[PDB]
RNA sequence: GCAGUCAAGCGUUCAUAGCGACAUUGCUUUUUGAUUCUUCGAUGUCGGCUCUUCCUAUCAUACCGAAGCAGAAUUCGGUAAGCGUUGGAUUGUUCACCCACUAAUAGGGAACGUGAGCUGGGUUUAGACCGUCGUGAGACAGGUUAGUUUUACCCUACUGAU
């Protein structure tokens, strides 16, 4: 329909400042600092208020202002990665073989080991990528924490470690056991 | 090789062809077996089928006891007697070829085993073994 | 041991789906089409069964 | 021959796990038909052995999804031919039916691939026998036996060499 203008207003903490270049998107903050290249989607910014940045689309269809508010999701959500940080909660599920997941440095890899799963004897390693830490829940048995400044690098080292343990050949509804996504948190207790 | 034949036989020279006529070796009343088809054989456009030692084949009785004939029934090689070749750099052969009667199970029908058995045969299948006379 | 505590959440993501039946493949659970383009993204998709 | 759509019902209870009536839309040129266009100064006619490649509507192997998939076994489907699809009794047999192995014994095309590659078992000249028909000479997808199958010293193509 050819859209004549669509808008979208981010909203900046006075924490952090994001930098704008182009279409080359930088934020720095106490956490830490990230940045993304967004040349592929052709979207405009604008400054205007400081804490206020809005883009903008200019004789768009209805494809391309689809791409519009993406833009503004994914620099959102990674504004409260650098603000907030966020923190992947997985439980472990099985019915009779307990299931040992370590974390294991093989020349600088950071290969998380998982042992006994569903009894196999091969053993199953998933990268640590970087700007992401794994940690322990605390007196909860069976639970591990993913720990990361990223929105994208720890969701897909996430769904990494969760297709790692599949089960090959046999009744999905019946056998439940494997590894999954629990609580989808930050790491700012408070928020 | 086959069900029931647990371990593995290092290969050897085929020289018993679907066809062949192998004296009985076991006191099954039995006189002789006519091979008819190999386990675990291959798929190539005219090529018999064919057998070695400690293989297991089924071969009819086509001059025997009565009733151990006009049937198909599993049997177990326990003589070649065609050159073939072991690790340890032997070409050795016997006298004459020698089967024995033998349920897919693996164990023997016979109560007794005349004659040398070679053990390419003895260690492959235990039941053989068992009621097997001069080893090699 | 069962632990249904989890088990909602295992079965969160192995049977509380939807399958398309023309190409058979896993939809989520308010999906109203496919996602494939070898069924068409149909318009019927049948609830996986659940067990027994 | 193959593939859909709709859908009453079967499927204990449930239209689509798997099937599916009454109708209906197409695909295939390996069936058989119909046409008769090319060829009757003539392109050697069935099958079997040997060999190469191609196509897939995948039989097995690779990776997956669905089940009235608890395991095992099975059934339905998706990308896929890369690779592998046999040995024998009977019959000339195409075909077909059995024995057996195997992961499996899937379908096919290339002048119904392939005779100056082979065989001549069959149909197909001439000899002859039996049955039916004919007064007769003779006729029959009838049944059976015996029945010479030629040339590359050319060009291209291919295999090797200067």
């Amino acid at each position: 329909m050819k859209y004549i203008q669509t808008e979208q207003q981010i909203e900046v903490p006075e924490g952090v400042t994001v930098s704008i270049k182009s279409r080359i998107v930088k934020v720095v903050g106490p956490r830490g600092t990230l940045t993304k290249n967004l040349k592929h989607i052709d979207v405009t910014f604008t400054k205007v208020n400081n804490q206020l940045i809005k883009v903008a689309v200019h004789n768009g269809g209805r494809k391309h202002v689809a791409a519009l508010r993406t833009v503004k999701s994914l620099v959102d959500n990674m504004i409260t990665g650098v603000t907030k940080g966020y923190k992947y909660k997985m439980r472990y599920v099985y019915a009779h073989f307990p299931i040992n997941v370590n974390i294991v440095e093989k020349d600088g890899a950071k290969f998380i080991e998982v042992r006994n799963f569903l009894g196999d004897k091969k053993i199953r390693n998933v990268p640590v990528r970087d700007g992401v830490t794994i940690e322990f829940s605390t007196n909860v048995k069976d639970e591990i924490v993913l720990s990361g400044n990223s929105v994208e690098d720890v969701s897909q080292n996430a769904a990494d470690l969760q297709q790692i343990c599949r089960v090959r050949n046999k009744d999905i509804r019946k056998f439940l056991d494997g590894i999954y996504v629990s609580h989808k948190g930050f790491i700012t207790e408070d928020l | 090789s086959g069900n029931g034949a647990q371990g593995t036989k290092f290969r050897i020279s085929l020289g018993l062809p679907v066809g062949a006529i192998m004296n009985c070796a076991d006191n099954s009343g039995a006189r002789n077996l006519y091979i008819i088809a190999v386990k675990g054989s291959g798929s190539r456009l005219n090529r018999l089928p064919a057998a070695s030692l400690g293989d297991m084949v089924m071969a009819t009785v086509k001059k025997g006891k009565p009733e151990l004939r006009k049937k198909v029934m599993p049997a177990i090689v326990v003589r070649q007697a065609k050159s073939w070749r072991r690790r340890d750099g032997v070409f050795l052969y016997f006298e004459d070829n020698a089967g024995v009667i033998a349920n897919p199970k693996g164990e023997m029908k016979g109560s007794a085993i005349t004659g040398p058995v070679g053990k390419e045969c003895a260690d492959l299948w235990p039941r053989v073994a068992s009621n097997s006379g001069v080893v090699v | 041991i069962i632990e249904p505590s989890l088990k909602a959440l295992a079965s969160k993501y192995n049977c509380d789906k939807s399958v398309c039946r023309k190409c058979y493949a896993r939809l989520p659970p308010r999906a109203t089409n496919c996602r494939k383009r070898k069924c068409g993204h149909t318009n019927q998709l049948r609830p996986k069964k659940k067990l027994k």
